[PDB]
């Protein structure tokens, strides 16, 4: 969904 | 002129483009249902513009070669995490699968190359949708992979290629779409967050994807993670063409609960679900009576690790729609990860939408850093919690 996410 | 993260960063910006465009503005409370604006009845039969020295074309994603410089143009080019360490990395035969569902149409394939090179810099893409948004089916398109070069960024060049879709989708009759970004546009239907479940925790750290938790080792953190070698799930099996019927019916009444969510035909359920190794996985529950009861789905998106001397992909699963009714949500989802384990995925992804915060904790997900915010187009509606969005893009 166009979006790259990576745990915060 | 650089994008946002957040709702009140955002309420501080100008948006040049977006306040020309038929969608709510980012201050204002919706409270009603319906367009923005009427249906237009005559559509511009010309291209728009673009800068001198490029031109658009339609690609065909039929032709080898031309999808291998789609897959590059994307692989060199399209979404980073915000510390610019890992890419995107969708696949040919992925892009095949997300770009040419039922009803595909070619000039909705939207290529910007350069004239003199015929280099492809640039690209955006429809496909259609039936979408069910409170208590209105329409026909929309589901707009993805927008796509500039580095080297043509901050040119004017991103609202060329959306207003050339929506030409091009006008020209069909289709007056809606839906999208999802990371970054705050006007104006957010529903903001999911992602969730990432460690699978390969040793990699996953070794690459600073992930982080040891305050006070844990590594090898606390290994057992943590650890799973079962196979699921536990009774008659779980790959998802086979006689069960299209009943995985349709199951996802078509599982659905009716959320607020955003597609109406698939039958025809559509067998392309969305059908098992295509690296591509996506379904898996139903074939009970004591024969009867499928329950399916999981996910698919396979990897994403490139830049810069980095020894690993230089991270295998990504990204929880796609689970339907349950005889199994607990908790038990396949559990499966769903040990089926990523066996398959070689490092990371299971998840959003926070539909039921999936009953078990993102108790399954040992991790918040993450990327918002994925719903929009669309040229339709007014009351925002909602990420709980009630019911709709999974590729
Ligand atoms: C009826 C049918 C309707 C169909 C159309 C429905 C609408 C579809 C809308 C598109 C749905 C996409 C859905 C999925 O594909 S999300 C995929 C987005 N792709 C990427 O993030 C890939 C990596 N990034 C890039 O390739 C470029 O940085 C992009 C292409 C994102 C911007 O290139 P560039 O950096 O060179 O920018 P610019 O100078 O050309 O132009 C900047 C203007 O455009 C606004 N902008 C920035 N990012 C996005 C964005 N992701 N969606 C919509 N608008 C965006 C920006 O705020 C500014 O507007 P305003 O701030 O002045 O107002």
């Amino acid at each position: 969904g166009a979006s790259f996410s990576k745990p915060r | 002129q650089g994008p946002a993260k957040t709702m009140e960063e955002a309420s501080k910006r100008s948006y040049q483009f977006w306040d020309t465009q038929p969608v709510p503005k980012l201050g204002e409370v919706v409270n009603t249902h319906g367009p923005v604006e009427p249906d237009k009845d005559n559509i511009r039969q010309e291209p728009y513009t673009l800068p001198q020295g490029f031109t658009w074309d339609a690609l065909d994603l039929g032709d080898r070669g031309v999808l291998k410089e789609l897959y590059t143009l994307l692989n060199e080019n399209y979404v980073e995490d915000d510390d610019n360490m890992f890419r995107f990395d969708y696949s040919p035969e992925f892009l095949l699968w997300a770009l040419r569902p039922p009803g595909w149409l070619p000039q909705w394939h939207c290529g910007v190359r350069v004239v003199s090179s015929r280099k492809l810099v640039g690209f955006i893409s429809a496909i259609p949708a039936n979408i069910h948004i409170y208590d209105t089916e329409k026909k929309m398109v589901e707009i993805n992979f927008l796509c500039v070069h580095k080297k043509l960024r901050s040119k004017r060049v991103a609202p060329v290629l959306i207003r050339e879709i929506t030409r091009r989708v006008h020209l069909e009759g289709i007056f809606q779409a839906v999208y999802t970004a990371g970054v705050v546009l006007p104006k957010p239907v529903g903001t999911c967050r992602y969730w990432h479940r460690s699978l390969n925790p040793r990699k996953l750290i070794e690459v600073k994807f992930s982080h040891l938790s305050r006070n844990m080792t590594m090898q606390r953190t290994m057992k943590l993670y650890r799973l079962p070698e196979t699921p536990k799930t009774a008659g779980l099996r790959p998802m086979e063409t006689k069960d299209i019927p009943v995985v349709h019916q199951l996802l078509t009444r599982y659905l009716k609960q959320f607020h955003l969510t597609p109406v698939m035909s039958q025809e559509e359920v067998e392309h969305w679900f059908y098992p295509q190794e690296n591509i996506i996985d379904t898996f139903v529950v074939e009970n004591a009576n024969g009867e499928v009861t329950d399916f999981l789905s996910f698919y396979t998106l990897p994403s490139t690790i830049m810069n980095h001397p020894t690993h230089k992909s991270l295998k990504a699963a990204y929880s796609f729609y689970n339907v349950h009714t005889q199994t607990p949500l908790l038990d396949l989802m559990s499966d769903a990860l040990v089926l990523a384990k066996m398959k070689g995925f490092d990371v299971f992804n998840a959003l926070d939408l539909m039921e999936n915060k009953t078990f993102l904790e108790k399954l040992k997900f991790g918040i993450g850093d990327g918002n994925l915010q719903y929009y669309l187009y040229n339709w007014k509606c009351p925002s909602m919690g990420a709980e009630k969005v019911g709709l999974v893009l590729q």
